Parts: C-alpha cells; structure tokens; sequence
C-alpha cells in the first residue's frame, strides 16, 4: 500500500527562524512517465480547512509566501519554512498522489514566544442560570504563555475541585499566546450557602498566584 | 472565485446512513476529479475516495476504510458532488471535506469546503443554554453557551463586527453534553455605553440566540 509518515509530529519555533519537517513514503513518488514527484503539502490552520501549498515536490502554489519550500525526491520530502511568522502556526500535513492519495499524520507547528502572565476575569452565575437552578462561576485567563498553567477554585475560602470544567485555545496566530477558561458549576442549593467565589491563577510568569473573586452579597 | 460548501452533515445513529453534498462554482466541474476527504476531531485527515472527470467516464475509487460502505456520485448538470455512507459507526464521526482533484495534468488539490461535522451517537439532540457573561482599561465580556448535543455550535460578537479580542474556547465533552465559552474585550469607554451581544447558532437543533450583555 502507501504509508506515508511525517517528522516531528510537533516543534515549537520562534518568530524568524527556520523550521524543517519531513515526509516519507514507503514506496518512491517519483513518476517515471512525467519525471515528476507526486507529492503535496497542505497546510491547516487552527479551525480552518486545509490550503495547498507545494505540489510536485517543490512547485510553490500562486500566493504562498516565498518563505515556503519544498523540496526532496522518491521517497523523502521536507517542508522548509525560512523566517516563520506567527501566523505560520499550523498543521502541515504531505500528501501522495501516486497511487489514489494517502495524507501523512501532519506535524504540529507552534510558536515560541515570550513568557506573558494571563489577564484574569471572573464572572458570576447569570439570573437567567440561576432561575433554572443552576450555577455556573467562569473564570477566563487570557493571553499567556507558556501553555501551562494551575488554576485553583475557593469558596469561602476553601479549595473546591469537583464541578470544574477547563479549556485552553489553539495558540493565537498574531500574538502567539495562549487563553483558558476555567467553569465552576454549583446547584443553586449549594451556592446559595456560601459568600466568596475565587479563581486563583498561578503562572510561572509570577510567584504570586493572581486572584479574582466576587462576593454573592455584593451582587 | 472557486466556491466550494459541503452539507449535510449532523448527528446520525449507528448503523444508519446520512447523505453529504458539496455545491461547487467557478471553475469548469466536468474537468476535475474530485475527492472527499475527512478529519476525525484532533486527528489527521483521510483520504476516503474519488470520482474522476469527465473524460475519464466519472468513474469511482475508494480508500480500503470505506470501499463497499461509501459511495461518491455527482451531478454535472448542477455541479454538485455526492457521498452517500451507510452502516455509519462511530470511528466515522469527523469533518467531512470535499477537494478539488486533478484535471488530467496538475497533481493538486486545490481548493477545499469549509466541512461538515458527521456524529454518529445515540445521544438526544439538546440545544444550548446561553448565558451572559457580565462583570460583578479594557473590560471582558463573555457568553456561555452549556450542554448541548451534538457539536457544533457557532458564536460571533456583534454580528462578527467584533472580531478582534475575541476568544472562542473549545467544547468540552461531560456528561454527555458540550459546554463552551467565549470571551470579548473591548475599550472600557464602549461598554456599556455602547452594546455588545453574542450571537449562537446550534444549527443541529436550528436554535438561534442573540444575547445583550447587560451591566
Ligand atoms: C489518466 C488516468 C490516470 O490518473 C490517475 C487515476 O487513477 O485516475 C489519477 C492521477 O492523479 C495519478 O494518480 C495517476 C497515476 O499517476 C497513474 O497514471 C497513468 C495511468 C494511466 C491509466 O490509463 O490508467 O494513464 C496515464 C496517462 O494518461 C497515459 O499517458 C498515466 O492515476
Ligand atoms: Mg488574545
Ligand atoms: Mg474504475
Ligand atoms: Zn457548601
């Protein structure tokens, strides 16, 4: 059959350097007839569809930036990015079209930036939540770097860790950061016998954990 | 301009079967080859089959995964291109695409659909629950949009005239049902003295909500 396989399956690069990725067949893609190499590269952003950007090994698609090339023969292939930007941030996956088509796994390109400390907001259950007997507390952390993260919730100044929902966005494509959100959900019960609600972020960017809290009195 | 939408997609039971189109403008159909291709959420894309141009009799091939289960047609009157799947099971839910292919000479696919989201569940359809998200420089506003079923769902902020700052997070799966956020930021002095809403779609269940966020 075709396998294809592609190197690394992830990286992080900073903006302006280079980034190399390969790509290997089992078998040679080069077509003896046309004297050309039936190989393709596509390249997904986050929540897009993919985009072509070389076909025939090493022909670069009207519009791509130069920065992109392709390159290689038979049975491997590279992806060579000169002075990545942030907007590079993508999957890259190869393609065969030797015999039918067969996609490698993709290699995950991600940015290394600057270390930033998130923006921290914490937002109350909505009355609309509440009428329905429900509580949701959501705390955003927006635009940080690196990814990881520790977010801990308090409540009347106990740390609760039941009823948590976390989800971090794909890293941003002009700024190359990171946001989470992090969703506490209580009955209306439960909610209603306790005062503080606190979200506390801790990043390696500070020792000291930033804190945001609401009190249900001042509501 | 090369104009390629899928739909059809949505939430299907086990064993059934669901029927995709792709509707296609600007460039001449009968000379291209066209491919269907699908991506698994967080997984790579697969290549699924194609039907080959007109002077090559619009004949089909098909990846082994769904070769017998599958079928690719397509109307060259209308220029729209067909996959009809059965005995659907859940390694089968993923984004569906369809491609552009070759034209008897360039080694390509050019262009590509937005996709459609296929979920093969037993689950319910359940719309979401939307609520606003108002504080107790910048200020940050957000929307949660709670246990729904199936994905996805589509949020904007001002009709998608807020577009910057925005923060839309991933659904997580609990209990059954998804849950996802999104956040605004805007200049201080605009709200709220000017207005800011969210708008969510959850086309599986046609709900369509805009909501205020009110200080
Ligand atoms: C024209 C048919 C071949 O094209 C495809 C196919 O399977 O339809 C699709 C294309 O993207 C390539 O994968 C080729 C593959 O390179 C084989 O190419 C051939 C084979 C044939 C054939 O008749 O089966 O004919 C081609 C030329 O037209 C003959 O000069 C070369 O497969
Ligand atoms: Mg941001
Ligand atoms: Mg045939
Ligand atoms: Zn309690």
């Amino acid at each position: 059959d075709i396998v294809m396989s592609q190197s690394p399956s992830s990286l992080a690069v900073s903006a302006g350097e280079k980034v190399t990725m390969s790509c290997k067949s089992s078998q040679s893609l080069l077509n003896s007839r046309t004297r050309k190499n039936y190989l393709a590269w596509y390249q997904q952003k986050p929540g897009q569809s993919p985009k072509l950007l070389i076909y025939w090994a090493s022909t670069r698609e009207s519009g791509v930036p130069d920065r992109f090339t392709g390159s290689g023969s038979g049975t491997d292939f590279t992806l060579t990015i000169t002075s990545v930007q942030a907007e590079d941030l993508a999957v890259y996956y190869c393609k065969q079209s030797y015999n039918l088509r067969t996609f490698g796994g993709g290699t995950k390109l991600e940015i290394k930036r600057a270390d930033a400390a998130p923006t921290v907001s914490i937002f109350p259950p909505s009355s609309e939540q509440l009428t329905s007997g429900g509580a949701s507390v959501v705390c955003f952390l927006n635009n940080f770097y690196p990814k990881d993260i520790n977010v801990k919730w308090k409540i009347d100044g106990s740390e609760r860790q039941n009823g948590v929902l976390n989800s971090w966005t794909d890293q941003d494509s002009k700024d190359s950061t990171y946001s989470m959100s992090s969703t506490l959900t209580l009955t209306k019960d439960e909610y209603e016998r306790h005062n503080s609600y606190t979200c506390e972020a801790t990043h390696k960017t500070s020792t000291s954990p930033i804190v945001k809290s609401f009190n249900r009195n001042e509501c | 301009e090369v104009k390629l939408v899928e739909s059809g997609g949505g939430l299907v039971q086990s064993g059934g079967s669901l029927r995709l189109s792709c509707a296609t403008s600007g460039f001449t159909f009968t000379d291209y080859y066209m491919s269907w291709v699908r991506q698994p959420p967080g997984k790579a894309l697969e290549w699924l089959g194609f039907i080959r141009n007109k002077a090559n009799g619009y004949t089909t091939e098909y990846s082994p995964s769904v070769k017998g289960r599958f079928t690719i047609s397509r109307d060259n009157s209308q220029s729209i291109l067909y996959l009809q799947m059965n005995t659907l099971r859940a390694e089968d839910s993923a984004t569906y695409y369809c491609a552009r292919d070759h034209d008897g000479y360039y080694e390509r696919f050019s262009y590509w659909g937005q996709g459609t989201l296929v979920t093969v569940s037993a689950a319910k359809t359940t719309p979401p629950s939307v609520y606003p998200l108002a504080p107790g420089s910048m200020v940050t506003l957000g929307c949660l949009v709670k246990g729904y079923f199936p994905e996805p769902v589509t949020v904007t902020w001002n009709s998608g005239s807020l577009s910057s700052g925005v923060h839309t997070f991933p659904a997580v799966l609990q209990s059954d049902l998804y849950t996802l956020s999104s956040s605004v930021t805007v200049p201080s002095s605009t709200w709220p003295s000017e207005t800011v809403t969210c708008n969510v779609a959850h086309p599986a269940s046609s709900t369509k909500v805009d909501k205020k966020i009110v200080p």
